[PDB]
């Protein structure tokens, strides 16, 4: 059912029978909002300038664990297993946001030791 | 003056109703009067 | 506007006629619903601010700003009067014993005099005859063509020596073109008809040794088109409605572009603001909003209206050739069988039910509508038990709320006439309106020291205060 | 001044009170001075300092939004309410490469997204807005707003202005559209709608969007809906209506418009085809009332049933196809729309010219079973001179 | 010209000044365009 | 009206001039005071309803309706 949707917005978009530039807006029409920086990651995964219907079909798919084992390991940028408050504002430095040292450290209490294990981590999510 | 509706206007009074509305006139304004003058009685 | 005597007559009738209490309730919310959606109408009228308040500034004739024409409101009743033949002559053709005459535009005449002045014995026309048409033609002689170019009216015998005789159409005759010759029986230009020795005039210069007539009519100018009798004049009837379609949408936009600059002079009105410089002493705003309003709009109004009357005229013409072709062609149909109507079908079915309304956002119409109902409910407020129910239904608020101020002074009058009758002798809704009275005034004196327009608004107020306190 | 956020607070209160007005006179003497305002603070006066004397409006922001979250709080900005400072807003929203870079970022945000999320829902954190507009808004009532053209140019404008970031523009473009409905109710006065419509409609991979969305059915019964509508009105009485065919060509030219994208057309041409050939034949039956527009609008209409009666054998068999099922709902006793229906349909099968092959479509014909609705037609047939 | 106080309008400001002022002004746009937004959200 | 130079020079020295914050007191208290009192003369003004609604309607020169001919008002250079 999912599929037949997918292959008809997929001819629609097909100018000439697509395209990655307007890839995303594809996405949009869909219905499914994506975030920039997810678009320009599913665009590099892809694009190793145009898809086929079955490349597109695999992007869906990824998109309807390990991905948060992965980010609990990128938390860890020390990897001491600990992942470390000064970390997640250095990380957070690194997306922009502004952020208070109080609020960081509030955050961290709302994740016993207060120290975020893997099993806290996964809890978060 | 073929609009019928515009005749609607009929009053009419006795002479006893006009004497009766005099008095009852006469009344008013005395109440009037009277009411007028507790209007400015000093305080 | 029409339906007055409509209204007059509902009065009386339903005032004589005694009838049920539920029936009088029926009525009486009937009336006040209807009233209620009139003015919930006229106070969001597009125009409404616009007209409202031009209204006091300037005389204004009508409503010349309306986007749809309002029909009823568009049609006034222009009455025939007498007027020279001579004055409407276009087109001249003089013959041996007959002249062929154009008008300069179309009209309905209804009677024509016609003296015989200088009257010779030796040549007496003892009849004359009269015929009309009512097509478009370019010539006078181009309409030498008698039986096409002609359809007589009437032919009347003249007894001799008579010179003023009125020749009286039995009913008004419509036409653009007429044709009169003395039926029964050059000097001027020298012209000597070889062919007719002796004409009652010059076939040339129409110089009538015999005698010279005058003529004029009791006529109203009347717009109309030449009748369409072939599928040609079905063609040309198409073009010409499309020409003037197109000229009317241009004249529509560039009387709806006035509205921007009036509102514009309107809100500098708005302001008046003093300034320094009787003929010229208002304010310029003033004086440039009258000369916008009154001048451009009124003629662009005019104009309009004549277009959408000739494109209205066009349109029943198209319209009555093209139902009288199917018709021919059903009954040609031998098994089509003929429909008989009920004269209500046939009213209905028939072209007459096209014409009898104005606009439907036609604020002339609402206030028309209104006039009407206020009439009314001032009438139907004499029966007290009438009075009663229609005090329970609560009318004083809506009549105070909208229709107090608005309207021509003769309307507020009435207003004022109605609203001091309705608390007649019901106490409560004497004190019901007293207390809303008392109440906008104590509003309005608590910003007094501030708003000098807050004691330019209580006018109305007073007044009827005045007029209640005066009926004893 | 300094006054910014306080005098902003004392307006917007005003436009927002008094928005559901519809007194002529309110809407003139306040709302449209409150538009104005807002108008002049949304976009403000072009850049002055050398440095960035060309540099794009949008460019100068010192933050870049959340991109599908609204993190302001407008009720609470109205109560005056202490977290709803502009310096608030301002600390909550973000400043303005390696593949695994990439993904490692993209994770990061995901996270960092939900963790936000999650100490919202536990702790205290306030919670954004979501992007999804209601149907029901001031907006509606304010486009359409037949009191001033001069009010409904500043609501476009500011509307205009409001849609710069994609995101944001989608669920504009979604809002536009959903209100386009009301454009028979205003047919003159939300000419600036229209304009506004196909001022944003530019983009044709917004174009696409759009289309993805479905719209062309709405068209279609829209435009099916009018053109009923006019036809009864023409039936009914013979009033003349300076405004008559404004919606309807508009309509018309959205729908061609909206039709020229060539991929549209070859993905949904067979769709469209059948509601354009009902309309063409409707507006050939209309002659009381027939408008200046109106015969622009059937010029366009039957251009655009033209253009598409062009593909391939399959598509003109289909149009064949289509011919025949409308001429079955064409009425047996008429005799004028049979006419052009039957010339198209030959001109069609044999190409006029300005073994056997050429009249192949006769078999498409007889496969569609047309021809015997073809006897049945012939058998209506009763009167010689009049058919 | 002789009333010294009319010559008195006289502001100034420097590049970089008329650059930060650039800056808060686009800062308040956005936050205006989000307010506005905010006030049409589906409830 | 003639003191227009002369109001113009005491408001530029006034601001040039620094003075003692119990002087701009003072100065503001006096000139409030002024205005305060010529506001309220003017509302109470007994033409002050028939000139103001005339000043609306036509391009009025003067206050021609004047009781005492002002001496200041009555002598144009």
């Amino acid at each position: 059912e999912q599929i037949a949707e997918f292959k008809e917005a997929f001819s629609l978009f097909d100018k000439d029978g697509i395209t990655t530039k307007e890839l995303g807006t594809v996405m949009r029409s869909l219905g499914q909002n994506p975030t920039e920086a997810e678009l320009q990651d599913m665009i590099n995964e892809v694009d190793a300038g145009t898809i086929d219907f079955p490349e597109f079909l695999t992007m869906m798919a990824r998109k309807m664990e390990e991905e948060i084992r992965e980010a609990f390991r990128v938390f860890d940028k020390d990897g001491n297993g600990y992942i470390s408050a000064a970390e997640l504002r250095h990380v957070m430095t690194n997306l922009g946001e502004k952020l208070t040292d109080e609020e960081v450290d509030e955050m961290i209490r709302e994740a016993g030791d207060g120290q975020v294990n893997y099993e806290e981590f996964v809890q978060m999510m | 003056s073929q609009f019928l509706l515009t005749r609607l206007n009929d009053p009419k009074m006795s002479e006893t109703e006009r004497q009766s509305m005099e008095s009852e006139r006469a009344d008013r304004s005395l109440f009037v009067q009277e009411l007028l003058l507790s209007t400015l009685v000093r305080e | 506007r029409k339906a007055a005597q409509f209204v007059d007559l509902l009065g009386y009738f339903s005032l004589k006629t005694p009838q049920t209490e539920k029936k009088l309730k029926e009525y009486s919310q009937k009336a006040v619903e209807i009233l209620r959606t009139q003015n919930h109408i006229l106070t969001n009228h597009p125009n409404s601010n616009i007209y409202n308040t031009l209204s006091g500034l300037v005389e204004f004739d009508g409503y010349y700003l309306e986007s749809d024409p309002c029909l009823v409101c568009n049609n006034p009743e222009v009455p025939f009067c007498y007027i020279k033949l001579s004055s409407i002559k276009v087109d001249t053709r003089y013959t041996t014993t007959q002249q062929v005459v154009k008008l300069i535009g179309s009209h309905t005449i209804s009677k024509v005099t016609v003296k015989i002045g200088d009257l010779k014995r030796t040549k007496m026309v003892r009849t004359i005859n009269l015929y009309y048409n009512n097509r478009t033609v370019q010539a006078i002689v181009e309409l030498k063509n008698k039986p096409a170019r002609w359809h007589k009216a009437k032919k009347v015998q003249l007894t001799p020596g008579q010179t003023e005789v009125k020749i009286d159409l039995p009913l008004p005759i419509v036409a653009s073109n007429l044709m009169i010759e003395f039926a029964d029986f050059c000097h001027k230009c020298r012209s000597i008809n070889y062919d007719e020795k002796d004409p009652f005039l010059c076939n040339a210069c129409g110089f009538c040794k015999y005698a010279r007539f005058d003529f004029m009519l009791y006529a109203k100018p009347c717009c109309a088109v030449d009748p369409i009798e072939n599928e040609e004049d079905r063609k040309k009837a198409v073009s010409n409605i499309n020409t003037l379609l197109d000229k009317a949408d241009r004249v529509y936009h560039q009387l709806m572009g006035h509205r921007p600059q009036l509102e514009n002079l309107l809100c500098k009105v708005n302001e008046a603001a003093p300034e320094k410089p009787t003929s010229a002493s208002v304010n310029r705003y003033i004086l440039q909003l009258a000369q916008e309003y009154c001048g451009d709009c009124k003629n662009s109004f005019d104009e309009l209206s004549k277009i959408i009357q000739k494109v209205f005229a066009s349109r029943k013409e198209l319209l009555e050739y093209d139902l009288q072709q199917r018709e021919a062609a059903t009954k040609s149909s031998r098994t089509s069988v003929q429909p008989t109507f009920t004269a209500s079908q046939y009213r209905a079915l028939s072209v007459l039910g096209c014409g009898h309304t104005s606009s439907t956002k036609c604020y002339g119409c609402a206030s028309a509508v209104t006039e009407h109902c206020i009439t009314l409910l001032r009438a139907l407020a004499t029966n007290p038990a009438l009075r009663h129910i229609l005090v329970s239904q609560g009318l004083i608020r809506e009549l105070f709320d909208y229709n107090l101020r608005r309207g021509a002074a003769a309307m507020r009058e009435e207003v004022r006439q109605l609203m001091c009758l309705l608390t007649r002798d019901n106490p409560e809704a004497t004190q019901q309106m007293n207390d809303l009275i008392i109440g906008k005034v104590s509003t309005a004196l608590k910003g007094h020291w501030a708003n000098p327009d807050l004691a330019s608004s209580l006018q109305y107020e007073m007044l009827l205060l005045t007029d209640s306190i005066s009926k004893e | 001044d300094s006054c910014w956020e306080l005098r902003l607070r004392c307006a917007l209160s005003l436009f927002l009170m008094a928005v559901n007005i519809k007194t002529p006179v309110v809407v003139e003497n306040i709302t449209l001075m409150c538009l104005r305002i807002l108008q002049k603070l949304i976009k403000p006066p072009a850049p002055t300092s050398k440095k960035n004397k060309d540099v794009p409006v949008e460019a100068l922001t010192t933050v870049k939004p959340y991109c599908n979250e609204i993190h302001a709080q407008a009720q609470l900005w109205l109560k005056r309410d202490p977290k709803a400072s502009y310096d608030a807003w301002k600390k909550c929203l973000p400043i303005r490469p390696s593949k695994s870079e990439l993904r490692h970022l993209y994770l990061t945000e995901k996270y960092v997204w939900r963790w936000k999320q999650f100490l919202s829902r536990r702790g205290k954190r306030t919670s954004p807005l979501d992007l999804k507009l209601g149907h029901n808004n001031w907006l509606r009532q304010v486009l359409f707003t037949p009191a001033t053209q001069a009010a409904r140019q500043a609501a476009c404008t500011i509307v205009e202005a409001l849609a710069t970031i994609p995101s944001r523009k989608q669920q504009v473009l979604d809002l536009l559209t959903s209100y386009l409905d009301e454009l028979s109710i205003a047919g003159e006065c939300a000419a600036e709608y229209l304009a506004l419509y196909q001022k944003l409609i530019t983009s044709a991979h917004w174009k696409v969007y759009l289309a993805a969305r479905g719209v062309l059915p709405y068209v279609g019964n829209l435009i099916t809906k009018e053109i009923a509508r006019l036809l009864a009105l023409e039936e009914a009485t013979l009033s003349t209506d300076l405004q008559q065919g404004y919606a309807l060509k508009s309509l018309t030219g959205l729908l061609s418009s909206f039709v020229e994208v060539e991929s549209i057309k070859r993905h949904f041409k067979s769709r469209l085809v059948g509601t354009v050939l009902n309309g063409y034949l409707c507006l050939r039956k209309l002659v009381v009332q027939r408008t200046k527009l109106i015969d622009e609008t059937q010029d366009m209409l039957l251009e655009m049933l033209e253009d598409m009666t062009t593909g391939t054998e399959s598509e003109t068999k289909a149009f064949m196809a289509v011919c025949i099922e409308t001429a079955k709902r064409y009425n047996l006793d008429d005799y004028r729309t049979p006419v052009f229906i039957f010339e198209r349909l030959c001109s069609i099968i044999y190409p006029e010219e300005n073994e056997e092959e050429v009249y192949k479509m006769a078999g498409v014909m007889a496969q569609c079973g047309g021809l015997e609705c073809m006897l049945n037609r012939l058998a209506g047939i009763r009167d010689f001179k009049q058919g």
